């Protein structure tokens, strides 16, 4: 289900 | 010595991937904690990440760490 694999993982960055 | 029994484990595996800039090193979860003997890429994020040695970014992540010297235990 969904997609366990894709580019980037913190496009938000500020997420930190 | 090391520890990881406390509330600290992903429901299973991650998803997309993890940036190589933050990623520090990887570690396997054997004994019985966490599902499957999957590697754990740690970073300055705020928590541990679970990932099975199948997805590309997983095998590629540690392979990239192989070049450098993460300075592991003896």
């Amino acid at each position: 289900v969904e997609t366990f694999g894709t580019t980037s993982y913190y496009d938000d960055v500020g997420l930190l | 010595g090391p520890a990881s029994v406390p509330t600290t484990c992903c429901f299973n595996l991650a998803n997309r991937k993890i940036p190589l800039q933050r990623l520090e090193s990887y570690r396997r979860i054997t004994s019985g904690k966490c599902p499957q003997k999957a590697v754990i890429f740690k970073t300055k994020l705020a928590k541990d990440i679970c990932a099975d040695p199948k997805k590309k970014w997983v095998q590629d992540s540690m392979k990239y760490l192989d070049q450098k010297s993460p300075t592991p235990k003896p």
